[PDB]
């Protein structure tokens, strides 16, 4: 008897307790239901697929510099002194059934948390998510992907190999000797010593497996938190206010649709970790400081920072028997770099004066200086993470690394200059598009005037039309506008039997007109609650 | 406007729902099924959809079981019958893996789309500006425990409590901190000069006056006999060798005492130096620099690998250019000239070892860099 | 009965305090200062108590800091100058900072007994039974969510559903620990009579027929020549000697791929053994196993030092009582007869070595435990 | 030299006498005999992060 | 937090080569040196691991 036991349990839940009013709460929340809000959602999942995976391969990986010889199944590397960390990481690769698919697929979700924590960001950034009530969440969101990127770093930096070692002595060791007053302190503090000291992968396993991630799973819950409290902000439409949420309830649709989203980015994930081969050390030899390869990239996260590195131009300064190497520059433009992204939802309030409490979310082309700065933010990133990548795209692509180099340092001021202007005038556009469609109605097919041979597109207007032909122009009113016909009530009835067989006319009559029904009443739903808020 | 004490045992499912909606401040509008019709075959057609989906991945979960307990895993050596199966081993697990559990959301995400009512609920959003009720409540609670508590009326306590939780805060930090805090600049390395700090000493810093430091070659032999003393006839016109500093005491790896220091040895980060022999048709062409002159022995110039900008090596040498390039970040050193960089994030040239020949024929090195050879530091230059 | 729209402007703390205590069912009774009465010289010596106590606090922290940067840590030899500052620097670490921040909480607590206001507040306890309109609203959205999904109506999507998560928990589960999972009886360890189980086989297994495994003392020199062969004649009646299975292969540990072999006979877990000099005149009172009657070598008996139970190392030896005693588990077996347990855990006696002396008297084990040596398992005696 | 007795005794001994998969879960958390090259870099694993987690 | 920073889990075993004289040139493991390192040649170790302890 399942439904006495739910009832037993759910009595005995609320006497021991009283989460009854609780629960209900949690359950009635109302979320948007629009796509660009389930970006969010990646990286918590991607997160949590790397928390799990992350604990199967603490259970295999030892991390030391402890030299050894290998001595295991791979043979072309048998014999050669390496980290013991690298040792456990072949043997995770090849001695632990799956291991090798575990830890792809641990380093593909970490590509995957890093790129949704991006696309995340983007979103946020550009439908205005960060203003009034949310830029402590902004501002925390920061601190997360700041956090994401290093751990990610010190992840592909723990089983010693030779690109992440070199990896490594660059950004670590040059950069940190290169800070001027404290640099070399720095250095030997967390290393311990010179560059290669016996203590930097043990720290940075810590480091990786219980620190980071534990400030990223506080600040994660602080997220959450407050998105799930300060009630998730939504775009403007027909329903929508600034004091409502439009959207489902979180129990019998959202939860669903979350936990098979949660589900499906699951198996993309898995299924990355079996096709696709992610970091396969073993073809590259355990670290020494003499080997070298041409490729020496980091992730995609952190391309950005080393094409920073290889683009700035060479300039060193030399103060009394003092040097201030061409690492400091790079360190500087990265504390800006993330100076600017925590504190631009302020910066914004500063510049435009916007103290007033948003809860309707901007479109992108609404906001145009502000899209037109995030494309070039993000054309600045773009052409970084490919400068660092040219030295691959120079090899592939016949062009000069030199004419790659200096591509890069000339275009990271001309390409964001040019972007940013694109990109304002194509958001000033796209308004212009929706005030046509607005003042004319959609767009239709070809007509030719009966009494003379005039041609007339025959528009469809979206509002009452005038005693005349011309209808009377709507007020834009913050939401998209259906710019096809396609998408409103025109061409939309095939036969509703199957692919390849009919069904019986009864049946489909009633189901298409049970649907026209349907949506219908979905319709002067909406439309009646929004004349009930102001009318 | 009542609590409704008792009309709660007649009001049904959906009056009880609407109510729990009021109450939170959540009006559900058109919550509607999908399939208001009964008995129609496209309500059974979607049905085995979505059944046919969850069964996939089902399958494909048990698929997964069973090429993980029985499939020929297992690193297989090159060229071996069974590789075909090894590699495609792990992608078969992950292709089983995925595709189960993305057809259970497939399966999950078409029964939310198709079978769980359609609903438009909207919340009633009471964001910001808690009401002034509840403002001046809190602020009364909050002003009346520090009042109370006559805190900012012992001048002395708020002092003595500050300072106190300042010393102790400064005590436990630097204690926290001084464990990891390590001076750069011990003399910890012997040498001639007496024992100097780390950064100016590399493999190549003369251990005691007068000591020979072979440019041996790193053979690829498995731990014994890694490196193995050169002569200047091993390398050719436009050839380039890595050597490392080897000593008569650090013989061949055979021994315990050695095979450590031979691992040091390959290990050192400013250890690593190329040997490059410039052709005496460009030999003209080589411009040097103040008191690297004589450093070159002949045609050969010994120039460390470090890259200059971040340590890297710069193993990347081509002739016929003459120009040691980094990969790491792109940088170009002209060996003709002294290593100086004419591309790239570089600024500093590379240090040139001096070699010369011993007794023997063999390459040695002729004293120690004039200079830093890693990476460029604060402390630098003077 | 009304949320005072506007009387909040003019309520006092006071009646704020006890608003909010109202509205969270908290009413605060005899919420009274610690002294009412002013300028008391009482109250001016608490104040100057606390804050002496605080003082005390911040004293102390600066001197954890103090101490911290300057004081002579790191190791001192022994019987060294420094050596008495060493031994209580961290102690000195640890009374300071314990001191200052008992010291803080000593203030603070004092400060809570003696100048914040004492109050008995009673808060109203809601526990239990949710009202009957949260309790039906929530079984209602549940019950709302569950049958409007339609689940429970379709059989083949609750049946598959169930059948995938069930296949894809399966696959999961089985894929994470079967990394993990290793068959304990794979054999592996070589022998002479081919690949045996790491159980079965110690470091006293011929490898080949007829090799000759010597008892090696393991002399505590660090790292070279730790194993050196051994005679009877080094024991004496009522002896002891920790022994290993050496080989001549095994060599010194001068080299490396010796050293590697030296360890691992060291760290084999049923390597060591204890051989034992009966003394002649209680040799009349040894009693022998089922085939191990011969093992002994004249009055040489070479035990385990393993213990049966558990396997912690027998290492104890009691003469004139030839008792071996394990620390782990207080556990006596009796040397002269077959080690057999006559007290403590164990119930199994101790493996016996067969040993004898080669060429040259050398002693050497005359074959291999005739059981297995470490602590029993369930696939044992047979 | 302490807490590897008492390691040796315990996680050890008890999990290998277990009877039905004594040996296999003993094998399954050393990574094989008892001086196993994985022991303590899982328990560091389980100590730092997933049982304090 | 702080033993994380300065500890190393690991069997590869090494010649300590320390600070601790008696101890000095025996086969131990890094998780041990590591552990003799904290006691001794990190300032305030000892007192960190023994309030931890
Ligand atoms: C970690 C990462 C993983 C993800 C985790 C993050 C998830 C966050 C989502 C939040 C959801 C939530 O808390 O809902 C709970 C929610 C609590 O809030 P509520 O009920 O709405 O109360 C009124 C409002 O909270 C009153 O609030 P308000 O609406 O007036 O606005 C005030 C708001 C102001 O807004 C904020 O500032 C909120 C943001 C908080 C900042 C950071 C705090 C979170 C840090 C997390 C760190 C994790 C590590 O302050 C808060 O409410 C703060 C609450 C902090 C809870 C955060 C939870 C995490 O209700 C429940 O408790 C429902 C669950 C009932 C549980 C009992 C079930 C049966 C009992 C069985 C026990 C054993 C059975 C054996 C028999
Ligand atoms: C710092 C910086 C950006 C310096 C400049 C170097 C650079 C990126 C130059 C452009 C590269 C191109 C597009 C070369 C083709 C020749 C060329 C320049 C034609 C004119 C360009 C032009 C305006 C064309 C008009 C039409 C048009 C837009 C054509 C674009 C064609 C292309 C290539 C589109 C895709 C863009 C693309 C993928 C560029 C390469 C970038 C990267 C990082 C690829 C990474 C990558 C590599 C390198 C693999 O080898 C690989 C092997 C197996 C699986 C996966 C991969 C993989 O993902
Ligand atoms: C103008 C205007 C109106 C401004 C608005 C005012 C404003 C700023 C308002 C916001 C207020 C803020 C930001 C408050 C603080 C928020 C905060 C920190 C809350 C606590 C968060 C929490 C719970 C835990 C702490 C998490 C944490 C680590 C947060 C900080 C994240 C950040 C900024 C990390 C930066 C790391 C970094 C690069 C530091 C520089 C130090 C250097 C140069 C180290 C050397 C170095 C290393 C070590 C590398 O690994 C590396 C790798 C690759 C390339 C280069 C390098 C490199 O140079
Ligand atoms: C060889 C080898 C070892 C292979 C294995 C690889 C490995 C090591 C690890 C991965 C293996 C595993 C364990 C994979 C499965 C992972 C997993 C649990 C998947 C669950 C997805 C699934 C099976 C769905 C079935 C379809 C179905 C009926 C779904 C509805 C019922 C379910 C499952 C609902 C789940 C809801 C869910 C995702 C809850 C997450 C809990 C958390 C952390 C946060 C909740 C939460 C969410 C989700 C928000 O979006 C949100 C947005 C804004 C504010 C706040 C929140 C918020 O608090
Ligand atoms: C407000 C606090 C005021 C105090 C300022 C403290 C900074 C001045 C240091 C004074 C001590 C220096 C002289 C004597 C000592 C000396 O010569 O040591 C030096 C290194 O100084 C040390 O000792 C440790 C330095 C202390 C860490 C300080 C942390 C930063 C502080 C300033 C921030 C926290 C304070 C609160 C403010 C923030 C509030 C929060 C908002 C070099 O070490 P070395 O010779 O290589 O030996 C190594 C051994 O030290 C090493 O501990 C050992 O572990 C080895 O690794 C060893 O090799
Ligand atoms: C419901 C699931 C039904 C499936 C039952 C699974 C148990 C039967 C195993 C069938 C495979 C055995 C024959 C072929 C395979 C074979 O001979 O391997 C053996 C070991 O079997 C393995 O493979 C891994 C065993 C699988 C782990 C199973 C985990 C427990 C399950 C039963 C509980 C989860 C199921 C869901 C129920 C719970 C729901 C939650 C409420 C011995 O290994 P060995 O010869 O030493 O080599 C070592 C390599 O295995 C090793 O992976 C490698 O890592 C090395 O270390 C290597 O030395
Ligand atoms: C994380 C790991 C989790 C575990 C997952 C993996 C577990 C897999 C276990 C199954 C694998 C196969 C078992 C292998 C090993 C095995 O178990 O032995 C068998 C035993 O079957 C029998 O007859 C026993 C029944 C007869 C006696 C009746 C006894 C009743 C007892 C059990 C009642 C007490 C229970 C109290 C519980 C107390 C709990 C304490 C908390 C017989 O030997 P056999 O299968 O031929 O194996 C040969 C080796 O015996 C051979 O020494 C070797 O040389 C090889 O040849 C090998 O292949
Ligand atoms: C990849 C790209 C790089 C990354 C880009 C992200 C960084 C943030 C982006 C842009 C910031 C600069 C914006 C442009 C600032 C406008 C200047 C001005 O002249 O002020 C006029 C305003 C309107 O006044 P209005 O009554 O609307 O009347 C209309 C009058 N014509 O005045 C004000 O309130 C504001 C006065 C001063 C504001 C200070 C803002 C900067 C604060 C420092 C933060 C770092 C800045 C880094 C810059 C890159
Ligand atoms: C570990 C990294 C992150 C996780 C797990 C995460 C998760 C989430 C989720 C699930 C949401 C609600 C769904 C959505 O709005 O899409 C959200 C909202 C938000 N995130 Fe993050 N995000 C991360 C990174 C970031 C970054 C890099 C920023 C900057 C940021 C700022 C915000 C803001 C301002 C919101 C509020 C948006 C709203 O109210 O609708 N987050 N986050
Ligand atoms: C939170 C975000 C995380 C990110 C972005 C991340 C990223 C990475 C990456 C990219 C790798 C390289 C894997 C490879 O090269 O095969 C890695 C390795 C590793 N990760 Fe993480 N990780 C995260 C969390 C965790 C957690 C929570 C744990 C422990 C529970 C963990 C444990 C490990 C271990 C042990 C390794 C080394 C395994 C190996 O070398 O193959 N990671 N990490
Ligand atoms: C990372 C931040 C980088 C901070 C650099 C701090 C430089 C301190 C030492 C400068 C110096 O005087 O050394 C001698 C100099 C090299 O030679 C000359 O006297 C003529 C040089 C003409 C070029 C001047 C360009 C100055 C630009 C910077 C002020 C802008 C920094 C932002
Ligand atoms: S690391 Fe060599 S040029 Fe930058
Ligand atoms: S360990 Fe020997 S008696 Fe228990």
């Amino acid at each position: 008897d399942f439904a006495k036991l739910a009832a037993a349990q759910g009595d005995a839940i609320d006497s021991r307790y009283h989460p009854s009013a609780a629960v209900r709460r949690q359950l009635n929340k109302v979320f948007p239901t629009h796509w660009s809000f389930l970006l969010g959602e990646i990286a918590l999942y991607s997160f949590i697929i790397l928390l799990l995976t992350g604990v199967w391969l603490t259970l295999f990986f030892d991390p030391s510099m402890a030299h050894v010889t290998y001595d295991g199944v791979y043979q072309p590397l048998r014999g050669v002194q390496m980290s013991r960390a690298y040792e456990t990481a072949l043997d995770i690769s090849f001695e632990v059934r799956g291991g090798l698919f575990v830890r792809q697929v641990h380093h593909w979700a970490a590509l995957m948390f890093a790129a949704s924590i991006m696309v995340h960001l983007a979103r946020i950034f550009f439908t205005g998510a960060f203003r009034r009530p949310r830029e402590a969440n902004w501002v925390i969101g920061s601190l997360l992907l700041i956090l994401a990127m290093f751990e990610g770093f010190f992840g592909y930096s723990l089983p010693d190999d030779l690109l992440s070692g070199t990896g490594i002595r660059a950004a670590l060791s040059g950069i940190t000797m290169g800070i001027p007053v404290i640099g070399t302190w720095m250095h030997w503090a967390l290393f311990g010593g010179d560059f290669p000291g016996e203590i930097l992968i043990p720290r940075l396993y810590a480091l990786h497996i219980l620190l980071i991630p534990g400030i990223i799973l506080a600040l994660i819950g602080a997220h959450l938190a407050l998105v799930w409290f300060q009630k998730h902000t939504q775009f403007p439409g027909p329903g929508r206010t600034e004091t409502n949420v439009v959207g489902v309830r979180v129990m019998p649709v959202f939860a669903v649709k979350s936990g098979a989203f949660f589900a499906m980015i699951t198996g993309v994930l898995g299924l990355m970790g079996g096709l696709l081969t992610i970091n396969p050390i073993w073809n590259l030899g355990p670290y020494k400081p003499s080997q070298v390869s041409a490729g020496s990239q980091p992730d995609f996260y952190m391309m950005w920072t080393d094409g920073l590195i290889r683009l700035w131009p060479a300039w060193e300064f030399y103060p009394f028997g003092h040097t201030i190497p061409q690492g400091v520059w790079v360190a500087v433009g990265m504390g800006l770099v993330f100076a600017l992204l925590i504190a631009y939802p302020f910066i914004e309030k500063k510049v435009t004066g916007d103290d007033a409490h948003h809860n309707l979310l901007q479109r992108p082309r609404d906001v145009p200086v502000r899209t037109a700065i995030g494309s070039m933010a993000i054309a600045l990133y773009l052409l970084l993470t490919f400068a660092c990548m040219n030295d691959i795209i120079a090899l592939k692509f016949h062009i000069s690394l030199n004419a790659t180099t200096w591509i890069g340092r000339i275009g990271m001021v001309v390409l964001p200059a040019i972007v940013y202007f694109v990109a304002y005038r194509w958001a000033i556009s796209l308004q212009r598009s929706d005030r046509e469609v607005l003042e004319h109605g959609v767009e239709t097919g070809i007509i030719k005037r009966l009494p003379h041979g005039a041609y007339v597109e025959l528009h469809q207007p979206l509002g009452p039309v005038d005693e005349h032909g011309h209808p009377i122009p709507l007020e834009y009113a913050g939401a998209p506008l259906p710019k096809r016909m396609n998408k409103l009530g025109s061409g939309g009835a095939p036969g509703t039997g199957s692919f390849l067989f009919p069904d019986p006319a009864v049946e489909h009559e009633a189901l298409t007109e049970a649907a026209h029904a349907s949506e219908h009443k979905s319709l002067t739903a909406l439309k009646e609650h929004q004349d009930r808020i102001h009318g | 406007g009542q609590p409704t004490d008792a009309e709660l045992a007649e009001m049904s499912r959906e009056e009880l729902v609407k109510l729990g909606g009021k109450i939170d401040g959540v009006e559900t509008i058109f919550k509607e099924p999908r399939w208001p019709v009964p008995g129609t075959k496209a309500e059974k057609r979607t049905e085995r959809l979505v059944a046919y989906w969850l069964m996939l991945g089902g399958l494909s979960g048990l698929a997964l079981l069973l090429v993980f307990l029985f499939w020929p895993w297992e690193y297989q050596p090159f060229g071996s019958e069974g590789e075909f199966l090894y590699s495609l081993a792990t992608p078969l697990y992950g292709l089983t893996f995925g595709l189960s559990i993305l057809s259970i959301g497939i399966g999950a995400v078409l029964f939310q789309k198709k079978f769980i009512p359609e609903e438009i609920s909207v919340q009633d959003r009471h964001d910001g500006r808690s009401p002034e009720v509840h403002r001046k409540t809190v602020a009364a609670n909050l002003t009346d425990a520090l009042e109370g508590s006559t805190l900012k009326r012992r001048k002395v306590i708020g002092l003595s409590l500050g300072i106190g939780l300042g010393a102790f805060g400064a005590g436990t930090l630097v204690a926290f901190i001084g464990g990891l805090i390590k001076n750069p600049w011990k003399p910890v390395v012997p040498t001639a000069e007496g024992k100097k700090a780390v950064l100016w000493t590399s493999g190549w810093t003369p251990r005691f006056k007068g000591e020979t430091i072979y440019l041996a070659r790193a053979t690829g032999r498995p731990g014994e006999s890694p490196f193995v003393k050169m002569r200047p006839e091993d390398i050719d016109a436009g050839g380039m060798e890595t050597v490392f500093p080897w000593r008569e005491s650090d013989g061949d790896g055979t021994t315990v005492e050695s095979e450590h220091k031979l691992t040091e040895i390959a290990m050192g980060v400013r250890n690593p130096v190329m040997l490059i022999r410039i052709k005496p048709a460009d030999m003209h062409r080589v411009i040097k620099r103040k008191g690297q002159e004589s450093f070159n022995f002949g045609e050969l110039f010994a120039y460390t690998k470090v890259c200059s900008h971040l340590g890297c090596p710069s193993s990347l040498y081509e002739q016929q250019t003459y120009r040691i390039l980094c990969p790491c970040h792109q940088s170009q050193f002209d060996a003709l000239e002294f290593a100086k960089p004419i591309f790239g994030p570089a600024a500093r040239a590379l240090a040139q070892l001096p070699i010369t020949i011993d007794e023997d024929g063999y390459l040695v090195a002729n004293g120690d860099f004039v200079e830093p050879v890693g990476p460029a530091f604060w402390e630098r230059k003077s």
